[PDB]
């Protein structure tokens, strides 16, 4: 692929999340996470992640709610113009 | 195409439902309000919003039907007027201060921290309050970010030209149907482009405050930031 | 006030009589291009320019109505803006060059003599150009002008805002005049409107440019345009 | 008075004018001269001259032509603005 891939859930507590994913075949300057309550339509927050990474925890998360995970690949203006939608997913905590 | 096709109320739709996320900044107050940390602080939400502002412009209408040249092209142009007018628009029902972020509210003195600061806070509480004043409506609004992001630059394009006049049709369309007289419509019509203008202008003076802080070398920027400001000389 | 009982008729016409004399140019050819002596060329068709432009404006419907603080203002703001705008009326009909005075018609390898230059003059040309291409009339020209002077700038100004929308329904009286369709009137009201917005990017990309001519003090400015580029910064 | 007066004509030849006015009470920059013939609707000529001056010679006019001159003083924005009509005057050489 040229894109982040197959992002999931990997361990989970009541207040934390660790995902992973598959890196594209690319330099990546770095990434984003960004998560938000499910539908629930507020603010979301976003952290940065070195691009050499491929996981990330999230901390802080209200117990048993479900949030709405993304993964962003910030590459250049180019790439990321042309690059496909980002992938995100769902994860009741 | 396709952009051509659609009527006014599903060209509004559209843009309406394109609209990026709220953001939180990464402000903290267990450190103090220090120029150093309040342009990291600008400048890293200005990261941020850069790349949803990306996705955001593959989703207006017609957009993603040019060269991936001119798509890059204009969002080097645009991409702090597109971060301005949607601050201004942000800050409308605050008379006096600029919502940065929902976790982000400057007021003037605020913004005299930063050396150079203040005198474009000046103006896009000006723009702001002016907005406010007449009304804008959450329908114009994503016209003009979009005519913001198509108007951008120069010719060497005539498509950018015709998905323009199809924007302005449907700013005509919401007066109309908002209850306004031929004439008061034209008036306002040019009232919002005159706007235009204004941002234009903050949007120049800003990238030359952001290219200062570079060389200063106050504050560290990110890569991507960082290319749509070289891009700029 | 006087300027708002003036009718289309009575306005175009007051506005087309307020025009500045046409200038010749301090160019001599027995003394050949140097980025000193071309630059020193410009910049002095400038200064000459601008003691026209401030009694132009004063002849400019309602100007004359406003606190001197606003008279200057409004001039600090627009100078370039309103020289350019001129430039590129003037320009028109030569496709690919700038006739910058009757006797200085420049092109584009011309300018690429002045660092920094070059880019501004790619710019002036491609407005120039979209001008002849949507046949502006010099009716709507004059209109453009005076917009130009009088949306310089910011709010803290209703007098301002009235005598533009004056101007307004002067411009939209013009093009019902010429045999428009309601639609097409909007439609060609916006574009020219949407060209402002490239001169108030091009004024600014310009004054920078000035700005820096003036310290690596390559050619010196006489004290009429110094001050108005001081104004600036 | 606050800006220049009593502009005119000193001496004259067929190709040459030396013109003099009343300075105004105050430091002026430079001035500016404009000639042209009058009503023929050309461009106009333009020359400075040094605040300190208030005469200039006007040179390579056509012989039994009517000029139109006009002697602009530069001071300040506030001031020109400010300041009233400039003073013409119209002869033939
Ligand atoms: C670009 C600056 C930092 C980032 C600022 C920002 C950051 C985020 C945003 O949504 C809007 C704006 C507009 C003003 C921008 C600033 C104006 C000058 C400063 O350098
Ligand atoms: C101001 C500059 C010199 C004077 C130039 C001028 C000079 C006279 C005029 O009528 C128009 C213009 C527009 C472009 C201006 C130039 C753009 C950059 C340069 O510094």
């Amino acid at each position: 692929s040229d894109v982040p891939t197959k992002l999931e859930v990997v361990a989970a507590t009541p207040t934390s999340l660790l995902i992973s994913w598959d890196a594209p075949a690319v330099t990546v300057r770095y990434y984003r996470i960004t998560y938000g309550e499910t539908g629930g339509n507020s603010p979301v927050q976003e952290f940065t992640v070195p691009g050499s990474k491929s996981t990330a925890t999230i901390s802080g998360l209200k117990p048993g709610v479900d949030y709405t995970i993304t993964v962003y690949a910030v590459t250049g203006l180019r790439l990321m113009l042309a690059g496909s939608k980002p992938i995100s997913i769902n994860y009741r905590t | 195409s396709l952009a051509l096709s659609l009527t006014a109320d599903q060209m509004v739709s559209a843009l309406l439902d394109a609209e990026p996320p709220i953001l939180y900044s990464e402000y903290d107050p267990t450190r103090p309000f220090s120029e150093a940390s309040m342009m990291g602080l600008l400048t890293n939400l200005a990261d941020r919003e850069l790349v949803h502002m990306i996705n955001w412009a593959k989703r207006v209408p017609g957009f993603v039907d040019l060269t991936l040249h001119d798509q890059v092209h204009l969002l080097e142009c645009a991409w702090l007027e597109i971060l301005m007018i949607g601050l201004v628009w942000r800050s409308m029902e605050h008379p006096g201060k600029l919502l940065f972020a929902p976790n982000l509210l400057l007021d003037r003195n605020q913004g005299k921290c930063v050396e150079g600061m203040v005198e474009i806070f000046d103006m896009l509480l000006a723009t702001s309050s002016r907005f406010r004043m007449m009304n804008l409506q959450g329908e114009e609004f994503v016209c003009l970010k979009s005519i913001i992001l198509l108007n951008s630059g120069v010719y060497t394009k005539d498509h950018i030209h015709r998905v323009l006049d199809k924007i302005t049709d449907t700013l005509i369309h919401l007066m109309a149907k908002a209850g306004l007289t031929l004439q008061q419509q034209h008036q306002r019509l040019a009232q919002l482009l005159l706007i235009l203008s204004h941002i234009r202008h903050m949007s120049n003076k800003g990238m030359e405050h952001l290219y200062s802080m570079k060389c200063k070398n106050v504050v560290p920027l990110s890569d991507l930031l960082l290319e749509m400001l070289d891009a700029h000389r």
